[PDB]
């Protein structure tokens, strides 16, 4: 998280929209102002250096600045007037002065830079009023090296202008001296430069607005590059790959190749689907342009496929924009005062890093050399934001939270609270309860905190420039030159330590309990004890060694004074780097953790805080290190509502065990929306700040010091016993390093179940059962303990479904899930589904990987809503389900709606259930039981049962015996239809209802076709009983041996005797 | 094709072979006629259930006996495909 601190230095006069110009690589700045009409020139923070009144030889009246232009190498501004007149500041140089190296803090040289730039001079070139025809001059234009200038006025004349850097007795003086005469069209609103050579030569080319993109050379002729048949908007230039990009007031983009002779090919061209339209260089080959609209275009020149970047807010509309190469950074302003800035990881590849809200009509963004955004707004308001880290700090009493420029919020988790604001900006905070103290630069005032009456009473300040400082409770450390001083609040030397130019200046200052950590500008680090009287160095200045150039930017100690956290910064720009540094001083080991690896960046890194007078804090709590980075179920969210409620780039708070063995992820964390910032750990509670309940986060007041636990520490709300909680860490510290040994020795002396639970989640993330039985058996919970127990007996080989059902049992749904996934086992995951209340999840699972467990989940739906009586639907998925035979007579039957069902069989529920053959083979039974025999026997034939139709008609009187022939033969042909295709392929199958027919020959004396019938039907056993009945026993043969049923062959062979 | 139909029936053998060039060439019918020429029904059978046609595939099984696991285990799945689970 960062913060873009606001300097707004008014002036007399009114600001202009595009008269503001940056230095691309020294830290300046300079815009115009009219009535009374100046030049302020400031630096890149914000400050102001100098301001220049009319150019010199003005008779009485004042001159309208109408053009700025910074020199390219030289810190050298030329400003074109309103009356002709061309005028050109020039500073001394500092480097002229040839002093020492001593220059290593910004104040200094900002210092040194305002005494030079105080006596700087406004030179006045010769003649030109006649050089322009005593027109304004609309606009200047550098060449590349700076060497050569070219002018543009108002009556459509242009004019090569040479410098000349003479040599003096004491500085080095310019002179423009004009060279030609070149008539224009139109006066030039831009003017742009070719190299001849991608990294002296003349090709510039000038667009005065309308319909004419001019090129001029050294032939000293206007000749034109590209026309188009429309008036051109603007021009955008890419010096590397000399690309043209000409984009006109009706929405047209085109690309040209610019050649030597500064002649253009077009290659792509675009249409795009009160503000003016702005267009600014992306990225090297990438355009991004708005048009006023909510949304941002970004344009690929090497495929040409243009993408659309959304604003999730909406009513925004661009006003202005630019570019930071340097980081790749768009810094998009708005007309309601919105400032987005979008860092770079083609419109997927870029992100909005931040957003800003300045709240006013924002004219124009500029930016400078350093990074700072200036702007343009209100049409006469200039505002200089600079982008700093949210400067927090905590002692162990009270958090002191910056939220703006300067309002800071300092709260205890005692409940008090207040508000500081400085008379400057804010730039860094110390707090060592009461005492506070505030750095702006150029002083540090130290204030008390009356915690009684919630007021703030002043001591007092100390004008020194050190970028590191710290107040503690005896007193202030604070750097002065080389040296560094401590001393008291009113102003008491108690101490003071001198090092060398060789041993560098201190930038890092870091004091807590009863150390200090002082690291240099050149990686030299020193850590040493306060005590009452003196400060007892521990050892010498040691290096670092890292694994462009690294700085580090903060330095932590924990409260051993062994163990230092290091954040460092790459390049010139202090671009934030991805790595957090561990050293152990005492035995001088460097370990690192790189963030990039979880695609996330950080902010601040924080050591543990042990509370004054609590000396029971174990080691194992000094070495925790945490770090702040950014990159069917209604009755179930009502329960966590009110956190929903309490809700009204992602968080995350990442702890590590610094360990001598290396770096050691522990834990990680995501927070909310409403959670701003962490301001420092206290054990075993994160300190998060927080807005509050329907806040918002620009209001200074809506902050609360937020504590929550760790995820580490669940179900330890008391904070009060040591034992558990010293036992804890070292069990969480042990399951870290994977000693899950130790850690159940650990957790075998706690009685609390929470240490239980922790084991036994670890135990689920290491595959352990055993000891996750005692787990389970310590809380008392002994429905998972017979779940374990019951899935070990059912998977004796197979210790994934056992750690899916411990996982299951502990609370953890997603992980058991996922478990479940990878151990194959698609059953078991469709019953977790329906258990957990989401029968679509199970729907689609059964319908998408394991399509045989479609039935169970109709079934149990059926059932869940028996259970909850909307039989409506509890019908129509017993139907689903395929067990209409038996569960929808059922749930008729049992809600006594028998009527319903006999008008349903009587011939949406009458589309479907009517014909459904099941439905009327039960209703058959059932009119069976009734004794109606002839409903039975209609609904039979309706249902095609053939062998209840048989037994039926045969046990009539008189048997209707015909009928049932008929069916039996027709049985009888249908097998012999399989046989004869089964033998056509390369005994048929025996019809069972023929038996019954048999049986009513058995009672007529029909002994013959009795035994046939039997035969066909396969009663072996009363075909044996029917063949004893004449004299024919070869039948007997043959029928027994085809039932290989043992017995009867035995049974037979006894009776043959 | 052609090449494989003028070598003579005592080279049908490599044209065995020859058919495995018609599965990577996708030409199902010219491998079918060139293992039946060959007298080859195990892969004769790997093409049938490939293609999803059984008849001719356990026209061949029944041909050949031993090779029952070599349709039944593709149609087992298949019919688990076309919930046939009975």
């Amino acid at each position: 998280m960062s913060l873009f601190v606001v300097n707004a230095p008014g002036h007399e006069g009114q600001l202009k929209e595009q008269l503001i110009v940056a230095h691309k690589r020294r830290p300046l700045l300079a815009t115009a102002w009219v009535n009374p009409p100046s030049v302020l020139i400031t630096n890149s923070e914000g400050e102001v250096l100098t301001q220049v009144a009319d150019p010199p030889g003005s008779t009485g009246r004042t001159h309208q600045p109408t053009a700025l232009t910074w020199h390219p190498n030289e810190e050298l501004l030329v400003i074109g007037w309103s009356n002709g007149e061309m005028s050109l500041w020039s500073m001394p140089s500092v480097s002229s002065l040839a002093l020492g190296e001593d220059y290593t803090t910004a104040a200094a040289r900002s210092a040194v830079q305002l005494i030079a730039a105080k006596a700087a001079t406004q030179s006045s070139a010769e003649g030109a009023t006649r050089e322009h025809a005593s027109g304004a001059v609309v606009a200047s234009e550098w060449s590349t090296r700076g060497l050569y200038l070219v002018s543009a006025s108002q009556q459509r004349h242009v004019v090569m202008w040479m410098l000349e850097k003479i040599p003096a007795e004491t500085s080095v003086t310019f002179k423009l001296k004009p060279l030609w005469s070149v008539q224009s069209r139109e006066p030039v609103a831009r003017i742009i430069h070719v190299p001849s050579k991608a990294s002296d030569d003349i090709s510039f080319l000038l667009a005065d607005g309308g319909t004419s993109v001019t090129a001029i050379n050294e032939d000293q002729q206007l000749f034109p590059c590209v026309t188009q048949q429309e008036q051109i908007a603007s021009v955008l230039y890419d010096a590397a790959t000399r690309t043209l990009v000409t984009l006109t007031t009706t929405s047209m983009i085109e690309v040209y190749a610019v050649g030597e002779d500064i002649k253009g090919t077009s290659t792509l061209r675009r249409k795009l689907s009160r503000i003016a339209m702005s267009m600014v260089w992306a990225s090297p080959g990438v355009v991004a342009f708005g048009s006023g609209d909510d949304r941002l275009r970004i344009l690929d020149l090497s495929s040409g496929s243009l993408d659309v970047l959304l604003l999730p807010q909406p009513d925004l509309h661009v006003s202005s924009l630019a570019t930071f190469a340097a980081k790749g950074t768009m810094i998009v302003g708005t007309v309601e005062g919105f400032l987005v800035v979008f860092q770079h990881h083609e419109a997927s590849q870029w992100e909005a890093m931040t957003v800003h809200q300045v709240g006013k009509c924002v004219d124009r963004v500029v930016l400078t050399a350093l990074g700072d955004v200036a702007l343009c707004c209100g049409g006469s308001e200039l505002q200089v934001l600079h982008e700093i880290i949210r400067k927090r700090a905590w002692d162990g009493v009270a958090a002191a939270t910056q939220i703006s420029s300067d309002m800071v919020v300092i709260e205890s988790i005692t409940g008090c609270q207040c508000l500081l604001q400085n008379k400057g900006n804010v730039h860094g905070v110390s707090i060592a309860f009461p005492n506070i103290a505030l750095w702006n630069g150029s002083q540090i005032d130290f204030y008390m905190i009356d915690e009684a009456t919630s007021e703030i009473t002043f001591i007092n300040f100390v004008l020194t420039t050190s970028p590191a400082f710290a107040i503690h409770r005896e007193g202030l450390i604070y750097v002065k030159g080389n040296r560094i001083v401590f001393e008291t609040m009113q102003l008491a030397p108690i101490a003071q330590m001198t090092f060398t130019e060789s041993e560098g200046v201190p930038v890092i200052m870091d004091i807590m309990n009863d150390y200090l950590v002082v690291v240099s500008s050149k990686n030299y680090l020193r850590l040493a004890r306060i005590s009452t009287r003196d400060l007892q160095q521990l050892g010498p200045a040691r290096p670092l060694t890292f694994p462009l150039e690294v700085s580090v930017s903060g330095a932590r100690v924990n409260a051993q004074g062994r163990r230092v956290a290091l954040m460092s910064t790459l390049g010139p720009l202090a671009l934030p780097d991805t790595r957090i540094w561990v050293y152990d001083s005492d035995t001088d080991k460097m370990s690192f953790f790189d963030f990039g690896s979880r695609n996330e960046i950080p902010n601040s890194v924080y050591w543990n805080t042990p509370e004054p007078n609590t000396t029971t804090v174990g080691e194992f709590e000094y070495i925790l290190l945490a770090c702040e980075t950014y990159q069917e179920n209604y009755a179930e969210k009502k329960a966590e509502l009110e956190d929903a409620r309490r809700e009204s780039r992602p968080h995350n708070i990442v702890t590590f065990f610094a360990t001598h063995d290396g770096l050691v992820l522990q834990n990680f964390a995501p927070l909310r929306r409403y959670q701003i910032c962490l301001v420092g750990l206290t054990i075993p509670d994160f300190l998060l700040a927080s807005v509050k309940i329907n806040g918002d986060p620009n209001n200074a007041e809506d902050y609360v010091i937020e504590q929550k636990r760790l995820r580490d520490f669940e179900g330890l709300k008391s904070d009060k016993d040591v034992a558990v909680r010293e036992a804890l860490m070292k069990f969480s510290y042990y399951a870290t390093i994977g000693n899950m040994d130790e850690a159940y020795r650990c957790v075998k002396s706690i009685k609390n179940p929470a240490a239980w639970q922790g084991l036994a989640r670890l135990c689920v993330t290491s595959g352990r059962l055993d000891v996750a039985a005692v787990c389970l058996a310590t809380m008392e919970d002994c429905v998972a303990a017979r779940a374990l127990r019951e899935a070990k007996e059912d998977y004796p080989d197979d210790q994934d479904v056992q750690l899916a059902t411990l996982a299951l049992g502990l609370s953890m749904t997603e992980e058991a899930v996922e478990l479940l996934r990878k151990s194959k086992r698609y059953d078991l995951l469709t019953d977790v589904y329906m258990a957990c209340g989401k029968f679509e999840h199970a729907q689609r699972h059964s319908e998408r990987f394991d399509r045989a467990r479609i039935r169970p989940v109709a079934y149990k739906y059926a059932q869940f809503m028996e259970s909850l009586q909307n039989m409506d639907a509890a019908i129509m998925w017993y139907y689903n389900a395929k067990c209409a035979s038996t569960d929808v007579p059922r749930i008729f039957f049992q809600t006594n709606r028998m009527h319903e069902l006999r008008q349903l069989m009587m011939i949406t529920f009458a589309t479907i259930f009517p014909q459904n053959r099941e439905l009327l083979l039960w209703w058959a039974q059932h009119s069976e039981r009734r004794h109606n025999v002839q409903e039975a026997l209609r609904f039979y034939n309706a249902g095609e049962d053939v062998y209840n139709i048989v037994r039926i008609l045969c046990s009539l009187t008189p048997p209707k015996l015909d009928s049932a022939l008929q069916l039996v033969n027709k049985e009888m042909d249908k097998a012999k239809m399989r046989f004869q295709q089964q033998q056509a392929f390369a005994e048929p199958d025996p019809v069972g209802s023929a038996y019954f027919v048999a049986q009513l020959y058995e009672r007529q004396g029909d002994d013959q076709l009795a035994l046939q019938y039997y035969q066909a039907a396969g009663a072996y056993r009363s075909g044996v009983r029917v063949a004893w009945k004449m004299e024919q026993y070869g039948v007997v043969a043959n029928l027994a041996m085809k039932s290989s049923d043992e017995r009867l062959m035995l049974e037979t062979a006894m009776a043959l005797e | 094709m052609k090449m494989c139909r003028s070598l003579p029936t005592s080279e049908v053998t490599l044209i065995t072979e020859c058919a495995n060039f018609f599965r990577k060439h996708n030409a199902i019918p010219f491998a079918i006629e060139a293992y039946e020429k060959v007298q080859d029904h195990q892969a004769l059978i790997g093409i049938y259930v490939a293609k999803g046609d059984w008849r001719n595939a356990f026209t061949i099984l029944e041909k050949t006996p031993t090779l029952a696991r070599e349709v039944y285990v593709p149609w087992a799945t298949w019919l688990a495909d076309n919930d046939k689970f009975d």
